């Protein structure tokens, strides 16, 4: 329910358990509204995606460090 | 391990194979709304509420197909036209949808109102009327479309950019919910409702006996008094007279009579209305549908990679269909209508 082609946007079904390493991340997104779940997704220097708890605190922390 | 689920041949397949597409749609779109536009201004010259809508409406497609090269190339690349660009476009795409569907719904009530409510319709169908009326809409169609613009952005994917709603995850279900049933019940619930409402009273009013007149003489048969004085009971259908009965003035067969031409001009303005909202719900009834099954994909169990990804390759197929409708309602009044097919010819005629 928004703009065209977010049928064509990825979304989560998993979590990471624990923060990666803060050095390791480099940026980070929001999956789409169309996805089920809310997620967000850091990637790394190694250019990896992975799917993280936006409720957790370390996720939250994390974001507001990218940020800065 | 806990990976983005990924939709990669359907994305790659989608770039392929919406830019051209869109790119047709665009051209068809675009000459046949402005054609419309430039006909019901200078050929047919706006006279009455119905034209104001249909005016409206053309207007409408034409929000929409601004929009169309952008998507088109979204889809061919990535979202290459920053945040304002992304939130604006999303925006004229929103006032395109709501504003279509309600300046249908209009043209169905119009036409309803014409039919049913004759003598009331006389004050309340002025051109006036029909301007404060057309502007209202258009003010409403953008309160509608403002949620949307609000939620949507330009973000960073990794390596692709994109132009995306994003809900807050604090109440994310919540403005899912809200936002799909937004678009559902406006977009399918009130213009079925309508449609149902006005055809039962429009059914009701065409069924009910016609007059018909000698193309010879003139002469009118009303089946309310019928003819007595050549046999024929009051209240009798043409097509319940005798039939070696013949016009009491002039003597022709009923071989020689036609419908009166308020009669036919009523079956042409309701078969135009008619067609219009259901082509309608032809190209935007699966988009809403798909938008229900995606939005409680949890309750129907759809929610993992494999179920998503069929899903959302029915979102696409059914989005797009959605999207290429802008272009289809010049289409409908050519093989349709008499009145656009004759003036187009005209229009030609004016180029020679
Ligand atoms: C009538 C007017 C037009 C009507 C709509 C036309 C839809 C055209 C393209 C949709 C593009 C979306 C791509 C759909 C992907 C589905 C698919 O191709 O399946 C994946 C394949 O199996 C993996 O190898
Ligand atoms: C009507 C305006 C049409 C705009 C066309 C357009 O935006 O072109 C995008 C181009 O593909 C960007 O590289
Ligand atoms: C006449 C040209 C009609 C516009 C076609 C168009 O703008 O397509 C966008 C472009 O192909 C996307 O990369
Ligand atoms: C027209 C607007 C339609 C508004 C539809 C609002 C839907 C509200 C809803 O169902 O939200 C789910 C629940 O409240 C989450 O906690
Ligand atoms: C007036 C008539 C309006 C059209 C009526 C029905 C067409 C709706 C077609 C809906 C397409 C369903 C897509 C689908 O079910 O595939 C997803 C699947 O669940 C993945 O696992
Ligand atoms: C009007 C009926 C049009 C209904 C069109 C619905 C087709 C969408 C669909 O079912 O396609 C999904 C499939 O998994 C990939 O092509
Ligand atoms: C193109 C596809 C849809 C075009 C619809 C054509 C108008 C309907 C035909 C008719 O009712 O006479
Ligand atoms: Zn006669």
């Amino acid at each position: 329910q928004g703009p065209p082609l977010m049928a064509l946007q990825s979304c989560c079904f998993a979590y990471i358990a624990r923060p990666l390493p803060r050095a390791h991340i480099k940026e980070y997104f929001y999956t789409s509204g169309k996805c089920s779940n809310p997620a967000v997704v850091f990637v790394t220097r190694k250019n990896r995606q992975v799917c993280a708890n936006p409720e957790k605190k370390w996720v939250r922390e994390y974001i507001n460090s990218l940020e800065m | 391990t806990s990976e983005p689920c990924q939709k990669i041949n359907v994305k790659q397949i989608a770039a392929r194979l919406l830019p051209p597409l869109y790119s047709l749609v665009f051209i068809f779109g675009f000459v046949g709304n402005m054609l419309v536009i430039l006909i019901l201004i200078n050929y047919k010259r706006l006279k009455s509420m119905t034209d104001i809508y249909l005016l409206n409406l053309a207007i409408s497609d034409l929000f929409f197909l601004l929009t169309v090269p952008f998507w088109a190339h979204y889809a061919a690349a990535q979202w290459d036209f920053g945040n304002t660009m992304c939130q604006l476009l999303t925006g004229l795409y929103f006032i395109g949808f709501f504003s279509g569907i309600f300046f249908i719904i209009l043209l169905t009530i119009d036409r309803y109102l014409a039919v049913v409510h004759a003598v009331f319709a006389l004050k309340a169908r002025t051109v006036t009327f029909g301007v404060v009326t057309s502007v209202i809409t258009w003010v409403v169609a953008v309160f509608a479309s403002l949620p949307n613009i609000i939620f949507t952005r330009s973000q960073k994917e990794g390596l692709h950019y994109t132009c995306s709603s994003h809900f807050p995850y604090s109440q994310y279900q919540f403005w899912k919910n809200f936002q799909t049933l937004k678009i559902v019940i406006l977009g399918l619930v009130l213009p079925l409702l309508v449609m149902v409402i006005c055809y039962s009273g429009i059914l009701k009013t065409l069924l009910r006996m016609k007059k018909y007149t000698c193309t010879v003489c003139g002469y009118i048969y009303n089946p309310e008094d019928g003819d007595p004085d050549n046999g024929v009971n009051p209240g009798t259908d043409f097509k319940d007279i005798p039939d070696d009965w013949v016009c009491p003035l002039c003597g022709v067969g009923k071989d020689q009579f036609e419908e009166v031409e308020e009669e036919k001009k009523r079956h042409r303005d309701v078969r135009l209305i008619f067609t219009i909202m259901i082509v309608y719900f032809l190209f935007w009834a699966p988009y809403n549908i798909v938008l229900l099954l995606n939005t409680f994909q949890e309750f129907f169990g759809l929610n993992n990679c494999s179920s998503s990804n069929r899903l959302d390759q029915a979102m696409q197929v059914t989005e797009t269909l959605g999207m290429t409708h802008c272009c289809i309602n010049p289409i409908i009044y050519a093989f349709v209508g008499e009145e656009f097919r004759n003036y187009l010819l005209v229009f030609f005629q004016k180029h020679i």
